[PDB]
């Protein structure tokens, strides 16, 4: 019951999006 | 570069050698890093006639061009993802999967990963549509290692991206479809295949311990152990990111984790001087004190409760509070030896410097702990030696002042403190 999943917010989080330059 | 309107033109033009070299000139001016045009792009109707060139066989490279063009498209704002989609790009790249040309099969990866990074609707829209069979077709080969680099990266990371996002999760079918690809990808010895592969299993195990038992039963903790220990900081913070999620499991999946001689990693990981990996190691470890008295005693037996004492005493403040619930869940579970142990390690002056934070979450806590550790006491009859020890280490006017607190919790467990023990 001590437990405690993960929380993040959107700040910490890194794209999931990748362009390609070249 | 071209611009939009001469673009326009060439692509407009119905002569399929004016449409290429038109697209070509869309594909580099998407590709430059200072604000691509793309919503020009958009507004000028462009997303239906590169789709359109998506299917010509007949001439694969307004195939590639196009399939870059809305590759970066589909980079941008959900919005503008969502045009690609809207044009119908999501069959017509899962068509071009089956590609014969290797550079035009990535950049189909690449968009399929792109749209589905968008978020759930669009990762469950582009499964729906058939994209998991081909994808992990392109890598059944013997050996990762006879497939290009570039290529295997592109791959990973866009099945990852089919790992990735929550409410919901992706459906548990797809997620056991691609477990046994992401397991060899996990084993492979490239740094970006090893993070991202990774990276996909953190997400796959952060959420329901159902979801985590079908990670754990594919053997994945031992080589998660593994990468735990790898010098580069990209594998190593989504390895510890999937280990902490693992131990927010059942006590049995948290054993997993410790069988595998994971907490031998932790000495270094709790002193890390990237901030980020404390402050996860310090979560992973409270989760674990939040387990059994034999899960404690292991913490105990491989001289981390130092390691815990040195975080509450000095790190960052969101690594202190994690240091803080580490604290309070050993002494919630842990036997009144365990308790006597943590004493003689040093943590009640850490915990007292820590009752001046302005942070009504981590006082509360911190009180708990203390409370915890009164009823060990009481056990051995020897409330009245702590209470001399707090008091000695400035604890005793922190308490007090607490009565005067404002939260409603606060200034009630403190007054109780006072009331028993002072």
């Amino acid at each position: 019951s001590g437990k405690r999943k993960l929380i993040t917010s959107e700040e910490e989080r890194d794209p999931a999006k990748r362009g390609r330059k070249s | 570069n071209w611009s939009v309107e001469d673009i326009v033109k060439g692509i407009n033009s119905n002569n399929l050698e004016s449409q290429l070299q038109a697209t070509q000139a869309a594909r580099k001016l998407l590709s430059r890093e200072k604000q691509p045009p793309i919503d020009n792009i958009i507004r000028a109707g462009l997303i239906p006639k590169f789709v359109s060139f998506l299917g010509k066989t007949d001439c694969s490279p307004i195939q590639f061009e196009s399939a870059w063009a809305l590759t970066n498209i589909a980079s941008g704002t959900s919005e503008q993802t969502k045009a690609v989609v809207d044009g119908g790009a999501i069959p017509a790249f899962i068509s071009l999967l089956a590609s014969p040309h290797a550079h035009i099969s990535e950049q189909a990866v690449w968009a399929l990963g792109n749209i589905a990074g968008d978020g759930s609707a669009f990762r469950d829209l582009v499964i729906k549509h058939g994209a998991i069979d081909p994808l992990l077709a392109l890598l059944a080969v013997p050996d990762l290692s006879t497939l290009a680099c570039g290529y295997l990266r592109n791959l990973t990371w866009t099945l990852s991206n089919l790992c990735r996002n929550k409410n919901p999760a992706p459906p548990l079918d797809a997620v056991e479809q691609i477990l046994p690809t992401l397991v060899r990808l996990l084993h492979h010895n490239d740094p970006e295949v090893l993070a991202d592969s990774c990276w996909a299993i953190s997400y796959l195990t952060d959420g329901p311990n159902e979801r985590i038992e079908m990670v754990v039963k594919k053997g994945v903790v031992p080589q998660l152990v593994k990468l735990l220990g790898a010098t580069e900081l990209p594998i190593v913070t989504p390895a510890l990111r999937a280990i902490g999620n693992i131990v927010t499991g059942t006590d049995e999946q948290t054993q997993k984790v410790i069988d595998a001689g994971a907490l031998a990693v932790f000495p270094s990981l709790l002193t890390n001087p990237k901030t980020n990996i404390q402050k996860e190691a310090t979560w992973t470890m409270s989760n674990i004190t939040a387990g059994r008295q034999d899960q404690i005693q292991q913490v105990v037996n491989h001289g981390l409760v130092p390691f815990l004492v040195g975080v509450l005493s000095k790190a960052d403040f969101k690594t202190q509070k994690e240091a803080a619930w580490a604290i309070t869940n050993y002494t919630s579970g842990g036997t009144v030896e365990q308790i006597v142990y943590l004493v003689h390690c040093g943590i009640i002056e850490p915990l007292m410097n820590l009752l001046s934070a302005k942070d009504t979450k981590i006082i509360q806590v911190i009180l708990d702990a203390i409370s915890n550790i009164f009823q060990a006491a009481e056990k051995l009859g020897e409330t009245e030696k702590l209470s001399i020890m707090i008091e000695e280490c400035g604890g005793l006017d922190k308490i007090e002042a607490l009565q005067r607190h404002e939260n409603e919790s606060v200034y009630k467990a403190s007054l109780n403190l006072i009331e028993k023990y002072f």
